[PDB]
């Protein structure tokens, strides 16, 4: 292209020896690091390049989300298993006897909707410091970006489905209890401080100033999948199961901007770059991420522009399965991939 | 049908001081002939020299009038032939198996630096023609000594003993005696190498020096000045000494607080945070010793003067590097860096425009290495499980992306394993390009070795 660039175009690395599918990929605050949730129940860390991995552990049955927090004083490793929530600190090469001290203070600090206790002996002996169950099967993890307040998701869990932790009183609350139908997942706001909650349906907005509905949005499909927000907080983009692909803008209307089928399998997974880069990536049940170029000049008056990049390949469809999870590197152009291989892809 | 011919060449111990002026028959005349020519008792009386040529930065493979032909240049005119020595292939020798992946690899000889360092003022043994070593680091957080007959003659203390307490990323030969490391445990540990009458060995470590916060992944070294240089994650690089003599105490928040015997615990008489991503590599000026070079994933290169904290310099290039190394060509030196981008980019850190760019690897570049003997080339090898070899006298004008461009003269690929997609199983973590020859370590746990 012109000026598209970077993209990512090959991939590079291959993380090996997760057995059954991986469902997660987290990458590291500090880009050093990838984080995988297992089907085997295995929560495993990597060295980003070499496709090393440094550590795993076995929470127990399989890992359904694994999620960092998104604070550079931490290096505090968060993952959803069956009903259970589980915080931890990763052995790490990164991880000093201060920084662990520091996230341990964090995790610490603050000693029913959620039940916070110590996961006991063996767990606590590798790394894991915390642990909150809810009474529904957790599907979503999602942090507050000054990482204080983390919300989980529960598809199943009737209305106490999302739910709102605070980790500085050890707090589980089920605000705005209220909604139209099934939970897929949430988000919180990037710049204010709203809240986002995606039903099957369509996808709401809260404000946690007035601790009610802002905005609702239908992105028009039969079952959504999942979505993500834009860091200028503006726009958003939705993904579904119907194969299509929803670009909102939040400003101009609140039903889809523009829509975009390149797959002929549903889509598991969407995810912007977060950090200042015009890219995002969507995830499809065919072996292939469909990476997009999309800008939002962010001074309005004229709309955001969406053209597809690249069509990545490689991931192998099995047992009737394909790309589960996308990730982006905090800074460069590379995305991480989780498929049901029981392989991460790196790609640059 | 015959063309005159001019030779030229950047060969610093080959030239005819008048005779660069020959007419050549141009009929079925390719490198071989030109090579006999050049070889003649009435040019350069070598007599048994492999030669290529280069015309306009460009390779002859074809005969020299269909060259003409071809370009529809007229016949008569005179063409400008540059003549290199031709590089002997290294072919595939042999294979040191580990038990895990080879992250590091270096050699002692009598031509490597550690040798020079070490024959001078000894207080260490100029090594023989007979006795080589060769040392690798291993994820296991094992280093090995070996023969150069592949053999292992020590290996260093396990665990509790004093060794790495994790992986080990990166190693080198500072002299005969001692030997330094680097790796997942923050620590860079130097050790004393002893070798019994039947060969077995002892790595003793001298010190542990813990100045980073952060993994260290790269490790370079000078015998005679006894310094260390380390790049991190952390995106800092450290500037260490190696003798317990004058060492800074330690931070003491960075130490464990195993625990068998004690060794000296020290700290870096320098340590400086002068990246946005985290430093990939650190190197010494080849001539100066007090200048230094970083690279690192924030795109750039930094000339880093040692004496002060001061960086003077910083050049910032298109793509993370992840490697870097300098050849001398000129009291300044040129730098050639290693991308995640997959390709090299030459860098003139002196008073920003791209020399040249080596492409045609598929993966990300982690090492790279000069050649002992012409320094026109250098090998670099990469994590999609390949080691090439370039000639920086070969150079194309770019095409869809730009300027000028070097493809690679030479290909080595793993004998372990078509090429495996990514780099599964067979990334190359560390090349070192000794007289011995091109020694790679990598994923596939073994240290191959390629000469001619
Ligand atoms: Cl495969
Ligand atoms: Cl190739």
């Amino acid at each position: 292209p012109d000026e598209l660039k970077p993209f990512p175009t090959v991939q590079q690395t291959i993380f090996r020896g997760h057995e059954g599918r991986v469902r997660s990929v987290a990458i590291d605050p500090t880009g050093v690091a990838l984080a995988t949730g297992g089907d085997d129940g295995t929560v495993r860390v990597w060295e980003l390049l070499t496709g090393r991995q440094v550590w795993s552990v076995k929470l127990n049955e399989a890992v359904n989300t694994v999620r960092w927090r998104p604070t550079k004083d931490t290096f505090i490793l968060a993952a959803a298993a069956g009903e259970d929530i589980f915080l931890m600190i990763p052995t790490h090469p990164s991880v000093t006897p201060a920084l662990d001290q520091a996230s341990r203070d964090i995790l610490n600090a603050g000693f029913p909707p959620g039940k916070w206790a110590r996961p006991g002996t063996r767990l606590e002996d590798e790394g894991v410091l915390l642990r909150i169950t809810v009474r529904s099967t957790i599907k979503a993890i999602s942090w507050h970006r000054r990482g204080d307040h983390f919300a989980t998701v529960s598809p199943s869990g009737q209305r106490s489905s999302v739910a709102i932790h605070t980790l500085s009183k050890h707090l589980t609350q089920i605000p705005f209890r209220k909604l139209n139908g099934l939970a897929q997942t949430a988000s919180f706001h990037p710049l204010r401080p709203l809240f986002f909650v995606a039903t099957q349906r369509s996808i709401r907005c809260y404000d946690l100033q007035k601790l009610e509905l802002v905005k609702i949005v239908q992105p028009g499909a039969k079952w959504i999948s999942s979505f993500d927000v834009h860091p200028g907080g503006d726009n958003l983009v939705v993904g579904s199961y119907d194969k299509r692909l929803l670009w909102h803008d939040l400003d101009l209307s609140n039903r889809p901007y523009k829509t975009m089928r390149f797959h002929t399998e549903a889509i598991r997974a969407v995810r912007f770059h977060k950090g200042g880069l015009p890219l995002f990536a969507d995830a499809s049940d065919d072996g292939s991420l469909q990476i997009f170029h999309g800008k939002v000049p962010n001074d309005q008056l004229e709309n955001p522009t969406i053209v597809p990049v690249k069509m990545l390949k490689g991931h192998k469809v099995v047992n009737k399965l394909g790309v589960l999870d996308i990730d982006w590197h905090p800074r460069e152009p590379w995305c991480v991939s989780a498929g049901a291989d029981g392989t991460a892809r790196l790609w640059m | 049908a015959q063309v005159k011919v001019i030779f030229t060449t950047t060969e610093p111990d080959l030239e005819l001081p008048e005779s660069k002026r020959q007419l050549l028959v141009p009929a079925d005349i390719r490198r071989y002939g030109l090579s006999r020519i050049l070889n003649s008792e009435s040019m350069l009386d070598t007599g048994s020299i492999p030669f290529d040529f280069l015309i306009n930065g460009s390779f002859l493979r074809s005969s020299l009038e269909d060259y003409l032909t071809s370009n529809g240049l007229s016949l008569e005119t005179t063409l400008t032939l540059q003549y290199v020595r031709s590089l002997i292939p290294p072919v595939y020798e042999a294979s040191f198996e580990h038990d895990d992946w080879v992250s590091a690899v270096d050699v002692l000889s009598a031509t490597s630096p550690a040798g020079r360092w070490s024959s001078a003022a000894n207080s260490s043994a100029a090594v023989q023609p007979g006795q080589e070593r060769v040392l690798s680091a291993s994820y296991d957080g094992l280093l090995r000594i070996w023969n150069a007959s592949g053999s292992v003659i020590a290996t260093s203390p396990s665990g509790s003993h004093g060794g790495h307490t994790a992986s080990i990323k990166a190693a080198k030969f500072l002299t005969s005696d001692r030997l330094a490391s680097a790796g997942m445990d923050r620590t860079v540990r130097v050790w004393k190498y002893t070798e019994s009458d039947h060969f077995t060995g002892e790595l003793k470590p001298t010190l542990e020096l813990y100045g980073h916060t952060g993994s260290v992944d790269w490790l370079d070294v000078d015998g005679h000045s006894k310094h260390i240089l380390t790049a991190s994650a952390d995106g800092a690089i450290g500037f260490w000494s190696a003798s317990k003599a004058s060492a800074p105490e330690p931070d003491a928040s960075l130490l464990p607080g195993t625990s068998s015997v004690s060794t000296a615990q020290r700290g870096p008489l320098g340590l400086w945070s002068i990246h946005t991503a985290p430093a990939t590599a650190a190197i010494f000026d080849p001539r100066d010793r007090t200048v230094a070079y970083s690279a690192s994933q924030d795109h750039t290169v930094r000339t880093l003067d040692l004496t002060t904290g001061q960086v003077v310099s910083t050049l910032t290039l298109t793509h993370p590097l992840l490697s870097l190394s300098a050849l001398t060509r000129t009291t300044s030196p040129l730098l050639a860096a290693g991308t995640s981008a997959r390709h090299i980019t030459m860098v003139d850190p002196r008073a920003t425009t791209s020399v040249m760019t080596l492409r045609g690897h598929a993966n990300k570049v982690v090492s790279l290495s000069p050649s002992p003997e012409n320094e026109y080339s250098l090998v670099s090898g990469s994590h999609d499980g390949t080691c090439r070899v370039w000639d920086l006298r070969s150079v194309r004008p770019a095409t869809k992306e730009e300027g000028g461009v070097s493809e690679p003269v030479y290909v080595i690929e793993r004998e372990s394993w078509k090429r495996p997609v990514a780099g599964d199983g067979c990334k190359v973590f560390s090349v070192v390009w000794d007289k011995l020859g091109i020694f790679s370590g990598g994923e596939d746990k073994k240290v191959q070795v390629n000469r001619g």
